[PDB]
C-alpha cells in the first residue's frame, strides 16, 4: 500500500468527502533522490476530483486520509503507481515513488 | 635634465586639444620657425570638476 | 534518520529546543518543549574544540539562550550540566560571529579577510618546566637567606601600607597580623616556608638556564637599608628595613627572566590546583571547586600577570643588589581578478589599501597561475611586498619602504615600454640604484591580471576603478602620464576568484616530476594492472611524503538487502579487487580498503586512529535501544597486520598480495591476505558509493600495483561498474577507469550577492536575536558519479 | 551519464565564541548546555 508520515500537523477533522475537488501542492522524487516533478516550480496549485480515476492510486489514497492544512509524505510502491513499465522518457521500469503533499483546500 | 614640471605644463590644456598637440608635433618635425607654426593652424568631466608650446618640449625630449 | 517524540512536527514558532553536551562518554542529547527526544549521538572523535551553531536559510527569527544575563532559561538544565555563559575567557567578550568568512561589509566597500588563527585544544593544559630534582647549589645556600630575609622586609613594608598591625593571631578586619615582626622571631616552620620560596626563586633562574655567580664582593657591604618613619613601627618594636635597590637596574636579558620566572610559577601552581579536581569558571564557586583564574598564564589578563610579577620582580632587584651577576594549507589566501580580463596592451592602474599592517602581497599575475605557490616565488606574477619592503619574481630583492596602516598602493603597468611601476600614497617607490622602474623587460604573452594574497589575520582592501571619484591619488600620479583605470567603462563589477583549500581529488598530470603511471595489458596468467612507480627515488632533489591514491568510478549497493559453474556465477552479486606491494617497500605503511565521495584529509601523519566516526543510537521510552549504526568514510586495512611475527624489516624479498571483497546485496565487507582470512569486516547500509583507494608512503623505487583480478565464482569489478558488462566475467580495463590522486587547494569563484543577517542583544531577559529575510537564489550545476554540485 | 541542473537557496550559519574541549590534565569542565527559541519562519519562501 502506501505509508504516510506527518510533517506538519492540520485541522484535524475535515477530510475530503466523495464528489469535492482537492487543491494541493507537491513534489515529487525518485528514491534514489533525483527530484522529477514539482507543482511550485509552475507557481499553480494541482486541482483534482477524487474517485474519478484522474491519477495514480497512491496519490489519491494518501491524500484520503489527510487532513486540512496538513503536509505530510507518502511513498508508493512500483504496482502502485506505473507499475513495470514506467513513464517513458520520465520515470524508469520498476522504480518506488515518494511525495511530499500540502493540502491547501477543498471544492 | 629636470622635468619633473611636465604633469603641471600638461594640466594646462584641455583633452580635447589632444588631436592639436600631435600635428604642431610634426611641424616641427619639419624644421618649421616658431611664427609660422603659431600662425599655421570621462576625461572631460574629471577636467570640469576642477575650480602649442608644450609640443616643443615633447618634440625636443623625444630625441 | 527519524527519530520519535511525542507530537512530532519541524520546527515552528514558539519552540524551544535545548542541547546538552557530555565530553566525559562522547554523549551529545536533545530536548524539545522538555520533552525528551529518544536517539543520541557517542563514539566521536574528541581532538579539537566544540561550539554551538546554528544554521538556516532566508526568512528566519532565532533567539539565543545561554544562562546567566544572557538570556533565562525556560527550563532547569540536568543535575550536572554548566551554563554556557560560564566558559568565556577573560579576556573576550561574548558576541555573534560568522565561521570562516573571507570577505565582509566596510565604510567605502567590501573587505577582503584572510585566514583566523584559532586556539586549539592543547592550550588548556599547563606544562610547566618540572624542575624539581633540581637542588640549590651550596654556593648559594646563604643568598637563599638572605634573599628570604629581604622578601620579608619587602612584604611587612606592604602590610604597613595597607594599615596591617601586629597582633598574636590574624585578624582581617582589624588588618592584625602575626608575622610582622622580625624575620628571625618568626615560627620556625614560617621561617622554613619562607626560606624554601627563597630557594624555589633561585632554583627556578637555574632550570631557566641562568648563571648566577658573585662578581662584586664589595656589593653587600656598600648596601643600606630604607629608612622608614616611625609610623611604620609595630607594637613590639619592629619597623621593617627592606633594602634600599634604588641604584639597581635590570639588564634587557634579566628582564626577560623575570617575565620568564613568572609564568612557570603560575604553571605550576595551576597544575597543583587541577591535580586536585579543580576547574575553571567565569563565576566563583568554592563548594564547586572553580575559580575564574584556573587557566594557562598566557590566557591571564594583564593587571593579573602584572601583579603577578610585581613581587618576582621585586625579588631580582634584591638578588642583583647583592652583587650577583645573572646571564599554502590555509596559511594564506590569494584573491585574483578572471581570466576573461586579461589585458594584452595600454597602460593600466589600480589600487590597493591596507587596512591592518602585516604580510600582504599585492601585483600582477599570469592567467595560468598556480594556486599552491607563494606568491612571486616563481615567474609567473610579479608582486610587491609591504610588511617588509620587497619585490618578488623568481626570488626576493629589497625595495621600496614599509607601510602603515591606511596606506594606499597604486600600481602601473605599461604595456607598450614593458615596465611596471608601484607608487605609495603618491610617491614613486625606487630601488637603491635610483630605477623608477621595478621591473623591466617582461614578455607580454597571454596578459596579465590584478592580484592580491593575504595572511593570517589580514584585512585588505581592492579597488579597480568602476568609479573614478573613489580614486584618491590617480590625480596626483598617472592621470597626465595616460594611465587608466582598469575597470572604467563597465556596466557591473568585475568577477573574482579565490584559492579554496579544501583538499580534491584529481587525475595525474602526463607529466609530473615525480610519479609515473603505468597501464599493463593482461597475459595468459595475469589480469590487466595499473602500476604506480617512482622517478627520482635517488636523486638529491627527491620528494617523499604520503600519497593518497583513489579510482575513479564507484561501486554502487542495492536499494534493499535481502573452473567456473555458469549457474552460481551467473547470480553471484559478489565482486572481488586486488593490491599488490612490491618487495622492497615497507608493508608497515600501506593502508588498502575504500572510501566515500565525501573524504578531504590531506593528513601527513596518517593513521588508522585518524579516521572520524561515530555511533547513532535509537531507544525507546522505557529505555529499550532498538538500533545502533556506525557512520565512518574510510574503510581500510593495515598492512603490519599481515607482516611475519618477528621479521627483520625488509630483509625478506617478497611480494604481499591483499584482496577486498564486497557483497552488494547483503552490505558486507571482508579482506584477505596471500590467500588467508582475516577477522576484520565491515557492514553498510544501503544505496552507498564506494571507491577503491590506497594510502601509501613511498620507500623503493616500485610501490603498488591495482589488480582488477577474478577469483572463482566471483565476478570482476569491471562487471559493477559499468552496464552493459553486467554478465560478462572478462576482467577489462576500459580507457575511463585512471588513477587519481588527492589536491590540497584549488580555485574557486566568488558569488555577486551574499545574505544579510543582522544581530544584536536582544536583551538581559530576551538573550541574543539572529534574523534573515531576504531570499537568494542560484542555478547549480550536479555531477552524479561524484555526487557533487 | 548527463549533468543535471536544477535551483537552490543559500544558507548560512552562526555562532557565538565559546569553545569548549578535552585532553590529559585540561582545565576544562565536562558538561555543558544551552537554549535556542524560534520566533518566526516562513515554510515556503521560495519553491523550496
Amino acid at each position: 500500500g502506501v505509508e504516510i508520515e506527518t510533517i506538519s500537523p492540520g485541522d484535524g477533522r475535515t477530510f475530503p468527502k466523495k464528489g469535492q475537488t482537492c487543491v494541493v501542492h507537491y513534489t515529487g522524487m525518485l528514491q534514489n533522490g533525483k527530484k522529477f516533478d514539482s507543482s511550485r516550480d509552475r507557481n499553480k496549485p494541482f486541482k483534482f476530483r477524487i474517485g474519478k480515476q484522474e491519477v495514480i492510486k497512491g496519490f489519491e489514497e494518501g491524500a484520503a486520509q489527510m487532513s486540512l492544512g496538513q503536509r505530510a509524505k507518502l511513498t508508493c510502491t512500483p504496482d502502485v503507481a506505473y507499475g513495470a513499465t514506467g513513464h517513458p522518457g520520465v520515470i524508469p521500469p520498476n522504480a518506488t515513488l515518494i511525495f511530499d503533499v500540502e493540502l491547501l483546500n477543498l471544492e | 635634465t629636470l622635468k619633473k614640471m611636465l604633469p603641471i605644463g600638461l594640466n594646462m590644456c584641455a583633452p580635447t586639444d589632444q588631436e592639436l598637440i600631435t600635428l604642431a608635433k610634426t611641424r616641427y618635425a619639419l624644421k618649421d620657425t616658431d611664427e609660422e607654426v603659431r600662425e599655421f593652424l570621462w576625461q572631460m568631466a574629471l577636467y570640469r570638476g576642477l575650480p602649442q608650446e608644450v609640443s616643443a618640449v615633447l618634440y625636443h625630449l623625444e630625441q | 534518520r527519524l527519530v520519535t517524540s511525542p507530537g512530532q512536527h519541524l520546527l515552528a514558532p514558539e519552540d524551544v529546543v535545548s542541547c546538552c553536551l557530555d565530553l566525559s562518554v562522547p554523549s551529545i542529547s536533545f530536548r524539545i518543549n522538555g520533552c525528551p527526544v529518544q536517539g543520541v549521538f557517542e563514539a566521536f572523535n574528541l581532538n579539537g574544540l566544540f561550539f554551538p551553531v546554528v544554521s538556516f536559510s532566508a526568512g528566519v527569527k532565532v533567539r539565543f539562550l545561554l544562562g546567566g544575563r544572557h538570556g533565562e532559561f525556560k527550563f532547569l538544565p540536568p543535575p550536572g550540566y554548566a551554563p554556557c555563559h560560564e566558559a568565556v575567557l577573560p579576556r573576550e567578550r561574548l558576541r555573534l560571529e560568522p565561521i570562516k568568512e573571507y570577505r565582509r561589509e566596510g565604510p567605502r566597500g567590501p573587505h577582503l579577510v584572510g585566514p583566523s588563527r584559532c586556539l586549539s585544544h592543547t592550550d588548556f593544559v599547563p606544562c610547566p618546566v618540572d624542575t624539581v630534582q633540581i637542588v640549590l647549589p651550596p654556593h648559594l645556600e646563604r643568598i637563599r637567606e638572605k634573599l628570604a630575609e629581604n622578601i620579608h622586609e619587602l612584604w611587612a613594608l606592604t602590610r604597613i601600607e595597607q594599615g596591617w598591625t601586629y597582633g598574636p593571631v590574624r585578624d582581617d578586619n582589624k588588618r592584625l597580623h602575626p608575622c610582622l615582626v622580625d624575620f628571625h622571631s618568626l615560627p620556625e616552620p614560617e621561617r622554613n616556608y619562607n626560606l624554601q620560596m627563597s630557594g624555589e626563586t633561585l632554583k627556578t633562574l637555574l632550570a631557566l638556564g641562568c648563571h648566577v655567580g658573585m662578581a662584586d664582593e664589595k656589593a653587600e657591604d656598600n648596601l643600606r637599608k630604607t629608612k622608614l618613619p616611625k609610623t611604620y613601627m609595630m607594637s613590639n618594636g619592629y619597623k621593617p628595613a627592606p633594602l634600599d635597590l634604588s641604584h639597581v637596574r635590570l639588564t634587557p636579558a634579566q628582564t626577560t627572566l623575570v617575565d620568564r620566572l613568572a609564568e612557570n610559577g603560575h604553571n605550576v601552581w595551576a597544575r597543583d590546583r587541577v591535580a586536585q579536581g579543580w576547574s575553571y569558571s567565569a563565576v566563583q564557586d568554592i563548594p564547586a571547586r572553580r575559580n575564574p583564574r584556573l587557566v594557562p598564564y598566557r590566557l591571564l589578563d594583564e593587571a593579573t600577570k602584572r601583579s603577578n610579577r610585581d613581587s618576582l620582580c621585586q625579588a631580582v632587584r634584591t638578588l642583583l643588589g647583592y652583587g650577583y651577576n645573572i646571564e599554502r594549507w590555509d596559511r594564506v589566501r590569494i584573491f585574483r581578478a578572471e581570466k576573461s580580463y586579461a589585458v594584452q596592451s595600454g597602460r593600466w592602474y589600480f589600487e590597493f589599501e591596507a587596512v591592518t599592517t602585516g604580510e600582504m602581497r599585492v601585483g600582477w599575475a599570469r592567467p595560468e597561475l598556480r594556486p599552491d605557490v607563494e606568491l612571486g616565488a616563481d615567474e609567473l606574477a610579479y608582486v610587491f611586498n609591504g610588511h617588509r619592503g620587497q619585490r618578488w619574481h623568481l626570488g626576493s630583492e629589497l625595495f621600496g619602504r614599509p607601510w602603515q596602516s591606511g596606506d594606499v598602493v597604486g600600481c602601473m603597468i605599461d604595456l607598450t615600454e614593458n615596465t611596471i611601476i608601484f607608487t605609495l600614497n603618491g610617491e614613486v617607490l625606487m630601488s637603491d640604484s635610483g630605477s623608477e622602474t621595478a621591473f623591466r623587460d617582461i614578455e607580454v604573452g597571454d596578459g596579465f591580471l590584478p592580484v592580491c594574497s593575504l595572511g593570517p589575520g589580514q584585512v585588505g582592501h581592492l579597488n579597480l576603478g568602476q568609479d573614478v571619484s573613489s580614486l584618491r591619488f590617480f590625480a596626483i600620479c598617472g592621470l597626465q602620464e595616460g594611465f587608466e583605470p582598469f575597470a572604467i567603462n563597465m556596466q557591473r563589477p568585475v568577477t573574482t576568484w579565490f584559492s579554496k583549500s579544501l583538499p580534491q581529488f584529481e587525475a595525474v598530470p602526463l607529466e609530473h616530476p615525480h610519479y609515473e603511471v603505468s597501464r599493463v595489458d593482461g597475459t595468459v596468467d595475469t589480469p590487466p594492472c595499473l602500476r604506480l612507480t617512482h622517478r627520482t627515488w635517488g636523486s638529491q632533489n627527491s620528494l617523499v611524503e604520503m600519497l593518497f591514491l583513489r579510482l575513479s568510478l564507484p561501486v554502487q549497493f542495492h536499494q534493499h538487502f535481502r573452473r567456473d559453474d555458469p549457474d552460481i556465477i551467473l547470480n553471484t552479486t559478489t565482486y572481488y579487487y586486488s593490491v599488490r606491494v612490491f618487495a622492497g617497500q615497507e608493508p608497515s605503511c600501506v593502508w588498502v580498503g575504500w572510501v566515500t565521495p565525501d573524504y578531504h584529509q590531506h593528513d601527513m601523519n596518517f593513521d588508522l586512529t585518524k579516521v572520524r566516526a561515530v555511533t547513532v543510537t535509537m531507544g525507546d521510552e522505557q529505555g529499550n535501544i532498538h538500533s545502533s549504526l556506525k557512520c565512518s568514510n574510510c574503510y581500510m586495512v593495515w598492512g603490519g597486520d599481515f607482516v611475519s611475527p618477528g621479521q627483520q624489516g625488509r630483509i625478506s624479498h617478497t611480494d604481499l598480495v591483499i584482496g577486498c571483497l564486497v557483497d552488494l546485496a547483503t552490505g558486507l565487507m571482508t579482506f584477505t591476505a596471500n590467500g588467508k582470512e582475516s577477522n576484520t569486516f565491515f557492514q553498510v547500509e544501503p544505496n552507498t558509493k564506494l571507491f577503491p583507494a590506497v594510502f601509501v608512503l613511498p620507500t623503493h623505487q616500485n610501490v603498488i600495483q591495482f589488480e582488477l583480478g577474478k577469483q572463482k565464482n566471483i565476478m570482476p569489478l569491471s562487471a559493477a561498474m559499468f552496464l552493459s558488462e553486467r554478465k560478462n566475467p572478462a576482467p577489462q580495463c576500459p580507457p575511463r577507469l585512471e588513477m587519481q590522486m588527492l589536491m590540497p587547494v584549488s580555485w574557486s569563484r566568488m558569488p555577486n550577492h551574499f545574505l544579510r543577517v543582522e544581530t544584536r542583544r536582544a536583551g538581559e531577559r530576551l538573550g541574543w536575536a539572529v534574523q534573515c529575510q531576504e531570499p537568494l537564489t542560484m542555478m547549480a550545476l550536479h555531477i552524479p558519479e561524484e555526487n557533487r554540485c | 551519464l548527463l549533468l543535471q541542473t536544477n535551483l537552490i537557496n543559500y544558507v548560512t550559519s552562526i555562532r557565538p565564541n565559546i569553545f569548549v574541549g578535552r585532553a590529559e590534565g585540561t582545565t576544562q569542565y565536562s558538561k555543558w548546555y544551552f537554549e535556542v527559541m524560534v520566533d518566526e519562519v516562513v515554510p515556503f519562501l521560495t519553491a523550496q
